[PDB]
């Protein structure tokens, strides 16, 4: 576990590792909005 | 002009989604064949067909899902939902496996008509029809597989349930119980389908990297108009490359094409050719010369002798479960095991 | 077969060290277009 | 004289393919005719 | 016998390789 | 401008879409099911 | 936008970052973002791992793959691979999260907002591919930083503490490395051994004094070679050999990257000494012959003659001989007699097993190690259910060492691909057809016919 | 009166993205999760 | 300078077939391996592929045909151990060991590696684009997969796959009774593959085919309308996609012939990536899905669905295979 | 081996009757001018 | 009646490459005009 102090913390952790993926993601959707040109 | 040739005007039309007169044969057909397989793996068991559970409302993923063949009593019944089994009614008629043969019936016709379709477009735009004679290879497994396999067997039971891990289970079925990797016919329709895949991986590249430079772009796909009436790609340099890697080279692009056709095409008619034997179990099971020296002499093993040891523990282990109406009650003392494990 | 390892060792020398020494004699000047 | 008369050919590329189609259908099929 | 037939249709698939790539119709460029 | 409404394709879509919808929603329910 | 449509760059969008190939800058912020997204991975996965660690139950069993990372340098664990501190991994996780930010805020900086080239700005971060003797200095620069990486590693292991040690006496512990191998003839001696069966190239080293060792070589060597490409220009049969280009170094560290994964996959998957069992879970070799092991306790416990004992070939139920004479576990397990672990070598004598040592020295701890890893086996599917594939839904279980080895063969294997794409695409663009065969000028129709 | 493409397309996939999640989430949890 | 002129000629693009550095290891390491499977394959003695002293005949000369003989994987006994002609006291015992399963694969590998170099070679040399390598980077990989990265995740060289017929079909119930291949997502994706190339090879030929453009009469063929190295295209682009475009739709159809044959090189390539990425993956045993057991009613009975079907299969496969080599439980390797 | 003796001539057949077909039509191809 | 097996190959090879051969040679013949 966590320490105890950051434990109120912990769903937001739960969800750290995906961030990149979105990353990946998020350059698609800005190509999106340029149209892909 | 006439209510024939005003209908046939308005099929004809251009639109998003040509119609024509095979439409009327192919859209029901089509959409009733794709809709019940996923209203049966969305909704329907098949538990009293198999014993299994084969949809999503039961557990059951997309790979585990499929719309199970009727039961063995049912013998080859069409099934009808007005028929005598189910009387009209819906329920029963799910519950018995009157949407495999909904989905086989339709999906027949529905091939039928998308061939038909491909004749007629070939008419109204004035091409050759060879893709709907490529087309004929589909059809021929379909036919072989779904229903002259079945035919041939005892009932529809056999036939492959319209699924991933039920197709799964048909290969296995078909190694354990009749050896259909031995069978040269299958051989040829793997040398077909594997050499349509090189074909189609090397003509691709073989294309991709002899292109002439016709732009300064350096993604070269812009450099292609449809009107254009050069070729895009070098021949001579792609018959050199080849000519000089392999020993031997396509010149002729006409032949290359008709190669192209020619080679899964053949491969997909000669596997089914092995399916209707296999549907009156004409199997390549065995060579008999390979098994009466392996009855006189103990110390004589091959790859086919493991592969056939391998196919009896298919059948004793899979037939009780696979095969519930037979009733197989195994007990352990005879099931063929090795040692240990 | 000491006598085939020695042999066997040196013919795989020779060919390794022609495909070495023949990639450093200046292989990227031998295309049709540049250099 | 029937003038449907027409000339057949075959070149060898079509000549080597036959070749080969035959002889691999036979060495394909020759384990099973023996069996 | 089965052994000699089987090395013979081998051994005609390999001549009929050699006479493919080295006696092979030229392609000529037009 | 001047386009339809109620096509031929309005017709094929409708006939894929909506049952797909009812379906995705279906089984999104299924997800939810306890033994 | 500078150099950001098709018409201008002459790449579409999906090769989008070969538009970058000639802005400096930009190219700079993708790295730096990149290299932020890189340690937040790094930090945030070590928090997912240690939000869900439970401290008693072994590493291996609860799908972490950083956490064993850290504890075998030695951080938070004590004798065995136990857990007395979490706290380490916090640190880690935390610490790369941070600096994550700060490389994130960089690398977002230089591409969108810095100047597009850094040649203009300063002629020392400026560069061009075609200037031979700056890309050597980059070079130089960073193999001083991969030679200081690897002193660090050395001064973990010789003065901050020290390594998890699974060969130490007594059970794996954290141990100082005093006396590292510094012997050319060791070192190099792994580097010149045969990758195949029994000797295991550099896969098989097997002490930490061989691992400290080496790693003072490569980072004198790292350290010494930055400091040649600094003070020195590339040579003419370098210069010939070639080809530079920005697309070309990238192909060489592909190759190289591809390799680098190869030898990772084997090396997570064979060695048990850089990656403890304790922490990893036991190998595929280790687990074979746990099982082994496990069933010739139980046998000899029973009153069999574990000796003596034929099997159903023949060769013997539990000992047998190895192709050089070595008295080896019997069964299928003989293909993995070249295994070396802890809990195996007390039971080893000079001409392999000993019966002796079999019949009265095997201890209680011997046959929990040889049970668990018998039963941790790296075996399991891709929904992580344990076992064999013939196995039912109970055990929830894959090892992280195939985790680790099946994805980092994936990865070398595309890398490779990449390898083979870009330096191809290199060698093509430097003699200048990359984009296709002139119509004028095709090679082929000036060369003679084939036949 | 026009709403993005982007938009929309965004939109879509993080639904198709929320639904397959959904699906796999009841791979884990309720009926056909061995549990 | 003797070494200039052999540089000119191992480089010449005038030689019937190019050789390039590439060549030049792979021609003597392909007819090694070419040379040897075919003296393997006739006339080997059995081998003791399960280190059992069980040997398994695949020779023809020893009582096999062309589908059932092999060449023989080397023993279990041996594993991963580097095997050449020397390290065995005599050809008698090198024979029995499974030595030339082990000479062929190295060679092979070592040579069809070289075969995918020396294609990057000549299209170099041609100034061709250089990627035909990489489509050939797919089957070069399934082959690395299958002879030398399974035996090395599995621990020996005897579960490499057999060089026959047979003993390939073996190898591939084997390996669906302790894998479950079928339902690993890598081998689905390489029978998409392979069944897409095949049904894109059928669709491009019969497209092509269709739109041939009239150059010849109804008694000759329609190849002789197309004549080598000239200009035009020889079919209507247009046509075919008009007809293909009416067929589905508009735009599911190629207009551009360039993404068309860029296509039809990605799909298969790619597939037989994933699948030959599979057989690795499994040789570190991630195995295929396993969905035993996973549809339970409420009372706790377990509902079988067809993947304990399979689970049945593979079980009759898993107890029947290597009858004699497995002494304890589990079949850990 | 306990080998059908009808597949030795079968085998041979299969070879025969088709191949010199081919070469049949191949040599009367080549004397046409 | 236990006849030598190898004779009906020897009779069909001696009945077949020679004929085929006078076939072949025949065909040829009248492509030539
Ligand atoms: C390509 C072209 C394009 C594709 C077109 C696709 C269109 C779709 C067509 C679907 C056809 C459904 C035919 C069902 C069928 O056949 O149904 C089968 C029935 C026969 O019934 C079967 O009869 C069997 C034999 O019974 C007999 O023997 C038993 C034992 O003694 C009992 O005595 C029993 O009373 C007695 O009748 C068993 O009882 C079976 O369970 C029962 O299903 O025949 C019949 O309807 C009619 C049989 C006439 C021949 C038609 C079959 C064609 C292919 C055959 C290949 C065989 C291999
Ligand atoms: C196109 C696509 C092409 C892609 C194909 C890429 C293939 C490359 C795979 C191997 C690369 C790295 C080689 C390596 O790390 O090579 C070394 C590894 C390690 O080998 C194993 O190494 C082990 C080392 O562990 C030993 O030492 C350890 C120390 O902790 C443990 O104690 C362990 O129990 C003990 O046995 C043993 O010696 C094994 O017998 C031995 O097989 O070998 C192996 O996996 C490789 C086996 C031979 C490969 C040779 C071909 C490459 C040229
Ligand atoms: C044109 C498209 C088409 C085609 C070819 C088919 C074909 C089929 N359907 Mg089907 N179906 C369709 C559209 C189509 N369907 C549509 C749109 C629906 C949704 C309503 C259905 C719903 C449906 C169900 C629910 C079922 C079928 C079934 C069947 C199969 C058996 C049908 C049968 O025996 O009756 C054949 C009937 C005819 C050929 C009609 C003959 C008409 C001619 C002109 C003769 C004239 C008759 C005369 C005027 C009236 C006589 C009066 C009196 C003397 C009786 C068959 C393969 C059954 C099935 O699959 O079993 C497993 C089944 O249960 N269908
Ligand atoms: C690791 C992934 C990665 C990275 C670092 C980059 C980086 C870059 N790409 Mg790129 N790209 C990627 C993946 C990536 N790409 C992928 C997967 C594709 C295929 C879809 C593309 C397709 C592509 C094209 C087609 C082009 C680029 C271009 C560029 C460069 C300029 C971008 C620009 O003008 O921003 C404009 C975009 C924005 C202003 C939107 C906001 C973007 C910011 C950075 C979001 C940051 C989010 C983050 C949470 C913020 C944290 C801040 C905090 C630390 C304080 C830049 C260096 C361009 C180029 O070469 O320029 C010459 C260009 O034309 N890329
Ligand atoms: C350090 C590694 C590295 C670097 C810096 C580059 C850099 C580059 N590559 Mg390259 N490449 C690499 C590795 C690398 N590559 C590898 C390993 C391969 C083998 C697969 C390739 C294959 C490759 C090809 C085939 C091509 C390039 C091209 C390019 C150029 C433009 C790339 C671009 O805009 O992509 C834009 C990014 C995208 C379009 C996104 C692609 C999405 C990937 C394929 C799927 C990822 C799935 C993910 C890992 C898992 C699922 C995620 C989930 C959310 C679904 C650029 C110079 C192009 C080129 O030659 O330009 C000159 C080109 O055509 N690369
Ligand atoms: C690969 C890393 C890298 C490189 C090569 C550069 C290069 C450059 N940056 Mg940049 N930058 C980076 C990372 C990098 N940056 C990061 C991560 C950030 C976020 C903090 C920034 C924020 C930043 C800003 C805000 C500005 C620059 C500017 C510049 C330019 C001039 C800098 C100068 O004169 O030196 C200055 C040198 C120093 C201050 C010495 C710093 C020494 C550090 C603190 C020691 C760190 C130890 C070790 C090396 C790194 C440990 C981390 C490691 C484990 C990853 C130059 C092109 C300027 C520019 O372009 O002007 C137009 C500018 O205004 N950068
Ligand atoms: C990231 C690491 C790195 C990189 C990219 C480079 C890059 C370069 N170095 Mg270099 N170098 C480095 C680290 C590095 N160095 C270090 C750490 C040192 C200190 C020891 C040196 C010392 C050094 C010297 C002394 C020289 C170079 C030179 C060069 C240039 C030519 C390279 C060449 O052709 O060799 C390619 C490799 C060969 C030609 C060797 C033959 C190939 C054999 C057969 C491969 C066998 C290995 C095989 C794969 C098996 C692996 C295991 C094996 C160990 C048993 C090039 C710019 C040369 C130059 O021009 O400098 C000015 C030069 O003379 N380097
Ligand atoms: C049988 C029957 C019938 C019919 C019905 C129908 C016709 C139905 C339909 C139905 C339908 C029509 C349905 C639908 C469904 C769908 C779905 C369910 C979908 C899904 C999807 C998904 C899930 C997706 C996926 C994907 C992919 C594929 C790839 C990429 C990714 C993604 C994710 C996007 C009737 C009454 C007439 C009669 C009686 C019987
Ligand atoms: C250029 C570009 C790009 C890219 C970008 C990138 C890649 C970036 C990166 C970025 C990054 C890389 C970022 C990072 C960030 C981070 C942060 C911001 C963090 C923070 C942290 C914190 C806040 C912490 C917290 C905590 C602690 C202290 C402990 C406990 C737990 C917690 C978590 C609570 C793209 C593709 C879009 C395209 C266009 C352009
Ligand atoms: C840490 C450690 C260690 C140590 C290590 C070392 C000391 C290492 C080193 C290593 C090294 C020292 C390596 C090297 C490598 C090399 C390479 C990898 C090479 C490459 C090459 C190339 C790539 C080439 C190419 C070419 C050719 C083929 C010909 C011409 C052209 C060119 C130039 C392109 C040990 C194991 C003890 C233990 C554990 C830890
Ligand atoms: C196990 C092998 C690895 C160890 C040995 C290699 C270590 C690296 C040292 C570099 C040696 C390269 O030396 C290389 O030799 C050849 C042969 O003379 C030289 O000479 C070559 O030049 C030109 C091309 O430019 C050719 O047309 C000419 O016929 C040839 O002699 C190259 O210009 C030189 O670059
Ligand atoms: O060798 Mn070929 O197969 Ca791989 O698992 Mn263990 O080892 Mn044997 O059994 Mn199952
Ligand atoms: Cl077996
Ligand atoms: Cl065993
Ligand atoms: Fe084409």
């Amino acid at each position: 576990k966590l320490p105890e102090a950051y434990a109120i913390f912990d769903p937001l952790v739960d969800v750290l590792p995906v961030i990149p993926v979105l990353f990946l993601a998020l350059a698609f959707v800005w190509q999106a909005a340029v149209g892909f040109r | 002009r006439g209510w024939f040739d005003i209908l046939d005007d308005w099929l004809k039309r251009d639109r998003f989604v040509f119609v024509g007169w095979s439409g009327i044969l192919l859209f029901p057909c089509a959409y009733l064949a794709l809709g019940g397989w996923l209203t049966g793996t969305t909704f329907v068991t098949s538990w009293y067909t198999h014993g299994l559970a084969s949809s999503y409302l039961e557990g059951c993923n997309f790979l585990t899902v499929a719309v199970s063949t009727p039961a063995n009593s049912m013998g080859h019944s069409l099934l009808l939902l007005w028929g005598p089994e189910a009387q009209g009614d819906f329920t029963r008629w799910c519950q018995l496996g009157g949407l495999w043969t909904f989905i086989a019936l339709h999906g027949a016709f529905g091939l039928i008509g998308f061939m038909l379709r491909q004749f007629e477009i070939a008419r109204l735009v004035g091409v050759r029809p060879y893709n709907a004679i490529a087309f004929s290879a589909p059809i021929a497994v379909f036919v072989s597989v779904f229903l002259i396999y079945p035919l041939g067997q005892s009932s529809w039971f056999f036939a492959p349930s319209f699924g991933v891990a039920a197709i799964f289970r048909f290969l296995l079925f078909f190694q354990g119980f009749h050896n259909w990797t031995l069978n040269p016919f299958h051989m040829m329709g793997v040398a077909g389908v594997l050499g349509g895949a090189l074909l189609c991986a090397i003509h691709g590249a073989t294309v991709e990297n002899t292109l002439f430079q016709d732009g300064e772009g350096a993604s070269t796909f812009r450099a292609f108009n449809p009107t254009q009436a050069e070729e895009t790609y070098s021949m001579v340099t792609a018959n050199r490359f080849w000519s000089q890697i392999f020993g031997i080279a396509f010149s002729n692009k006409r032949w290359l094409h008709f190669f192209m056709l020619f080679v899964p095409v053949t491969g997909l008619w000669m596997s089914a050719i092995g399916v209707v034997g296999l549907a009156l179990n004409l199997r390549s099971y065995d060579f008999i010369s390979q098994e009466i020296r392996a009855a006189e002499d103990p110390e004589f093993e091959t790859f086919y002798t493991k592969n056939l040891l391998l196919n009896e523990g298919i059948r004793a282990w899979m037939a009780p479960q696979d095969q519930p109406h037979e009733n197989f009650v195994f007990p352990e003392e005879v099931l063929p095991r090795g040692n240990a494990l | 077969m000491e006598t085939l390892k020695i042999t066997v060792y040196i013919v795989v020398t020779f060919f390794v060290l022609l495909f070495v020494f023949g990639f450093l004699s200046g292989d990227p000047a031998r295309n049709p277009k540049r250099k | 004289p029937n003038p449907n008369r027409q000339p057949v050919e075959l070149n060898r590329t079509s000549l080597y393919l036959g070749l080969l189609l035959i002889l691999v259908l036979a060495l394909l099929f020759s384990s099973y005719f023996f069996n | 016998m089965e052994t000699i037939t089987y090395v013979f249709i081998f051994a005609c698939i390999i001549a009929l390789f050699f006479f493919a790539i080295f006696f092979r119709e030229p392609p000529r460029i037009t | 401008v001047s386009y339809p409404i109620f096509t031929v394709r309005w017709v094929a879509v409708h006939t894929l879409a909506v049952p797909t919808i009812f379906f995705l929603g279906a089984i999104a329910a299924m997800q939810f099911i306890q033994r | 936008a500078t150099n950001r449509d098709q018409e201008s760059s002459g790449f579409a969008w999906w090769a989008g970052n070969a538009r970058l190939i000639n802005l400096s800058g930009k190219l700079l912020g993708a790295h730096v973002a990149h290299a932020g997204l890189i340690v937040f991975w790094a930090g945030a996965m070590t928090l997912f791992e240690l939000a869900h660690f439970i401290p008693e139950k072994p590493m291996y069993e609860q799908g972490l793959i950083l956490i064993p990372h850290i504890a075998t340098l030695g951080w938070g664990v004590g004798p065995g691979g136990e857990v007395v501190d979490t706290f380490p991994f916090f640190v880690v996780g935390v610490v790369h999260l941070i600096s994550s930010a700060v490389l994130g805020f960089g690398g977002v900086y230089h591409a969108i907002r810095g100047p597009e080239t850094l040649e203009e700005y300063s002629s020392f971060f400026g560069y061009d591919w075609k200037d031979k003797n700056k890309m050597t200095t980059i070079l130089g620069f960073h193999l001083i930083v991969l030679g200081i990486g690897a002193l660090l590693l050395v001064a973990k292991a010789m003065f901050f503490g020290g390594l998890y040690d699974t060969w130490a006496p007594g059970g794996g512990d954290v141990r100082v490395i005093t006396n590292p191998t510094l012997d050319p003839r060791v070192i190099f001696g792994y580097l010149l051994k045969s990758p195949f069966g029994g000797e295991g190239w550099i896969v098989s080293v097997n002490n930490l004094e061989d691992v400290v060792g080496g790693h003072i070589w490569i980072g004198l060597i790292c350290i010494a070679g930055g400091i040649w490409h600094i003070l020195t220009t590339p040579f003419g049969w370098a210069r010939r050999a070639f080809i530079w280009s920005g697309e070309a170094y990238l192909s060489y560290s592909l190759g190289a990257l591809s390799m680098m994964g190869f030898i990772a996959t084997c090396f997570v998957w064979f060695n048990n000494t850089v990656y403890p069992s304790e922490f990893y879970g036991p190998t595929g070799p280790e687990a074979s012959q746990a099982q082994a092991m496990t069933f010739l306790i139980r046998d000899q416990k029973l009153g069999a003659n574990v000796g003596s004992a034929q099997g159903p070939t023949g060769l013997g139920k539990y000992l047998m001989r190895s192709p050089t004479g070595e008295i080896i576990f019997g069964g299928e397990t003989m293909r993995f007699w070249d295994f070396r672990g802890p809990w195996l070598e007390p039971l080893r004598g000079p001409n392999g097993l000993d019966l002796n040592k079999i019949k009265n020295d095997i201890q209680p701890w011997q046959e929990r190690r040889a049970a668990e890893y018998m039963t941790h086996a790296p075996l399991g599917s891709l929904n992580s259910v344990g076992g064999v594939a013939t196995e039912i839904n109970s055990v929830n279980f894959v090892s992280p060492r195939s985790w680790l080895a099946t994805s980092h063969f994936v990865l070398a294997f595309f890398f490779l691909v990449g390898h083979l794409w870009h330096a191809g695409r290199a060698r093509a663009a430097a003699a200048g057809f990359e984009k296709g065969i002139d119509r004028e000028s095709e090679p082929v129709l000036s060369m003679p016919s084939l036949d | 009166g026009r709403i993005p493409l982007w938009i929309v397309a965004t939109v879509a996939g993080m639904g198709v993205i929320v639904i397959v999640g959904l699906f796999f989430y009841g791979a884990y949890a309720g009926l056909g999760s061995s549990l | 300078n003797l070494w200039e002129r052999f540089c000119n000629w191992v480089t010449s693009t005038d030689n019937r077939l190019y050789v390039g550095w590439f060549g030049v290891i792979m021609i003597p390491t392909l007819l090694a391996a070419t040379i040897c499977f075919v003296i393997a394959f006739i006339a080997a003695p059995p081998v003791d592929i399960d280190g059992i002293r069980e040997p398994v005949s695949g020779s023809l000369l020893y009582g096999n045909n062309i589908i059932t003989g092999a060449v023989v994987p080397s023993s279990n006994a041996i594993g991963l151990h580097f095997y050449p002609i020397w390290e065995a006291a005599s050809l008698d015992e090198w024979l029995y060991n499974g030595g030339p399963y082990q000479l062929i694969i190295f060679h092979f590998l070592l040579g069809a590696s070289c075969y995918m170099g020396r294609q990057w070679e000549l299209s170099y040399r041609l100034g061709m684009r250089p990627w035909i390598c990489v489509a050939y980077s797919a089957p070069l990989a399934s082959a690395f997969a299958v002879f030398l990265i399974y035996p090395i995740g599995q621990g020996s060289f005897s579960d490499g796959m057999p060089l026959g017929i047979s003993g390939t079909f073996n190898f591939m119930i084997v390996f669906q009774a302790e894998h479950n291949i079928l339902m690993h997502p890598f081998h689905q994706l390489g029978v998409a593959g392979v069944f897409g190339g095949a049904l894109f090879c059928a669709m491009h030929g019969s497209l092509v085919t269709s739109s041939l453009i009239r150059e010849t009469t109804e008694t000759e063929s329609a190849n002789y309308g197309y004549k080598f190295g000239q200009e035009e295209e020889t079919y209507n682009i247009v046509a075919a996609h008009g007809y293909f475009g009416r067929l589905i739709f508009q735009y599911a159809s190629f207009n551009n012939s360039r993404s068309l044959h860029f296509f039809l090189a990605a799909w298969p390539v790619v597939g037989v990536w994933f699948t030959a990425l599979g057989i690795s993956t499994m040789a570190f045993n991630l195995n295929g899905f396993n969905f035993n057991h996973s549809v339970i009613d409420a009372k706790g009975n377990v509902i079988n669905t067809w993947a304990d079907i399979i689970n049945r299969a593979n079980l009759g496969m898993e107890v029947m295979h290597e009858r004699n080599a497995h002494n304890f439980p589990l079949d850990l390797a | 081996m306990e080998v059908n003796q009808l597949g030795l001539i079968a085998t041979a057949l299969f070879v025969l009757v088709p191949s010199v077909f081919l070469i049949i039509l191949y040599v009367q191809t080549e004397s046409q001018q």
